[PDB]
């Protein structure tokens, strides 16, 4: 869990380059932050892992 | 000798900037110590200007890093891990502390160790 | 008198860190073996993906 | 001393950073990532193909 | 259809092919004046955080020829050379003042 | 770091690493040829004592 | 004048100066002495040590 969200997290910003939202920046491999948050384990696991 | 006492007058305007320049004794060794000293201000003022710009880029530079790891560590481990006990705390702070105090690269045994 | 205790001290001092660093570097090497061994595991997963 | 120095020279040798290994799994969470979308995207070919 | 279908075709290949090619790392932009956005492995602090820096090899041997330890803060080099500077100038000074005194 | 070791604002148009490195291992060996000089001018001022 | 000696040597580390200066020399020791505060410990400008 806590590997998972780890990678999650350094993945998601990968992709953020804090850029400008430009409306129009080309993400790798077209994938958005959302994409990754859904590989994240169940929100249940989560919390978990993180108390 | 008179581009010698040339540079060392502008040097001691620079020094005493709006202040008369004060009346003193000029012999050839006077002209010499002060020709000395006026090279190694010169020189040394040069070499802390290239620090000082340095290290405000560093300064820059970390304080960027700082934040990317504080925003990577929440989106990962959440607001929870900055929630740490008063013990836990002081021990984060001791090891910041001891890092700091031999101006370690980061926290690892590899630097704490030879240092 | 002081300076052979001093120096005996240090010595102790120095024999002790050694050790630890044996134990580390020791620790450490093991380590190294094992995270060689996390790569080739990481690697076959990399091979499902594609 | 010198003993210690050649120990310090071998642990800053083994300082194990397992960038590769890191490089690997963030490469394969988005590659995974990928996969799901490029899985929707068949999937919608899938229904025109119906049609 | 045709021309269509065929630029889409071995899509997820070509795709993988070049990301297989990309360095992670350089993906990691950082703001130091909010500005310009600067891949983290080009700032300077970060030259000697990682064996697999691109430039790591350069700055291990630059550390080692000023007899700077590798344990220290990147920002301690340029201050290091200043004082290394600062203590010739003292060597020459003493040279010269023994020389005159023999 | 350059111009902090070449002291020369000899503009050149072209900085290498290995030019760097270079500069740097010189500062190095003066400040070691000095310490050597300056030895050698204590053994000769302790020999005319002696 | 041996106390005006002693306080350039210590702030001036690298002037060679000798009692015989600042005895031929009494206004070059007044001018040394001003020139101390305005030159850091190290050779450099105050200004800049402070800065």
């Amino acid at each position: 869990g806590l590997q998972q969200c780890m990678l999650v997290s350094e993945c998601s910003r990968l992709l953020t380059a804090d850029s400008v939202p430009p409306s129009d920046s080309t993400s790798i491999l077209g994938l958005d932050k959302q994409d990754l948050l859904d590989l994240l384990p169940p929100n249940m696991l989560v919390l978990w892992v993180r108390d | 000798m008179d581009e010698k006492s040339t540079k060392i007058i502008m040097w001691l305007k620079k020094m005493f900037g709006d202040k008369p320049l004060p009346p003193y004794e000029v012999n050839t060794r006077t002209m010499e110590i002060l020709y000395q000293l006026a090279e190694w201000n010169e020189a040394r003022d040069k070499d802390l200007s290239l620090v000082t710009e340095d290290l405000k880029l560093k300064s820059a530079e970390v304080k960027a890093e700082a934040k990317y790891l504080q925003d990577l560590l929440t989106e990962g481990l959440g607001p929870s891990y900055t929630n740490l006990s008063r013990m836990g705390n002081n021990y984060l702070n001791q090891i910041v502390d001891s890092c700091l105090a031999l101006e370690l690269k980061n926290s690892s045994l590899s630097s704490y160790i030879p240092a | 008198e002081e300076e052979v205790k001093a120096l005996q001290k240090q010595k102790n001092l120095h024999i002790r860190r050694r050790n630890k660093l044996q134990m580390v570097e020791s620790g450490n090497r093991q380590m190294c073996l094992k995270s060689k061994d996390k790569e080739e595991e990481t690697g076959r997963a990399f091979q499902e993906v594609l | 001393q010198e003993q210690i120095q050649t120990a310090e020279r071998e642990i800053v040798g083994q300082d194990l950073n397992c960038e590769r290994a890191q490089d690997l799994c963030r490469r394969s969470l988005l590659l995974r990532a990928f996969n799901k979308k490029r899985e929707e995207e068949c999937e919608a070919l899938c229904q025109s193909n119906k049609k | 259809i045709i021309q269509e279908s065929q630029r889409l075709q071995d899509s997820i290949q070509k795709e993988v092919k070049h990301f297989s090619a990309i360095c992670l790392p350089a993906l990691l932009k950082v703001s130091t004046d909010g500005f310009n956005l600067l891949p983290s492995r080009e700032l300077s602090i970060n030259r000697m955080s990682n064996t697999h820096a691109p430039y790591y090899g350069i700055f291990k041997g630059i550390y080692e020829s000023v007899r700077l330890p590798l344990y220290k803060a990147p920002e301690s080099v340029l201050s290091h050379v200043a004082d290394m500077k600062k203590q010739l100038f003292f060597l020459r000074s003493q040279l010269s003042s023994r020389s005159e005194a023999i | 770091l350059y111009q902090l070791l070449d002291g020369d604002n000899t503009q050149k148009l072209f900085r290498t690493y290995d030019g760097l490195e270079s500069v740097a291992q010189k500062l190095s060996q003066d400040i070691a040829s000095m310490r050597d000089q300056l030895e050698v001018s204590e053994q000769e001022h302790s020999l005319l004592l002696s | 004048m041996a106390q005006t000696l002693q306080y350039v040597s210590s702030r001036l580390s690298m002037l060679q100066i000798d009692e015989e200066d600042l005895e031929r020399n009494a206004q070059f020791g007044k001018v040394l002495i001003e020139l101390c505060p305005l030159l850091g410990p190290n050779g450099g400008s105050a200004n800049l040590n402070r800065e």
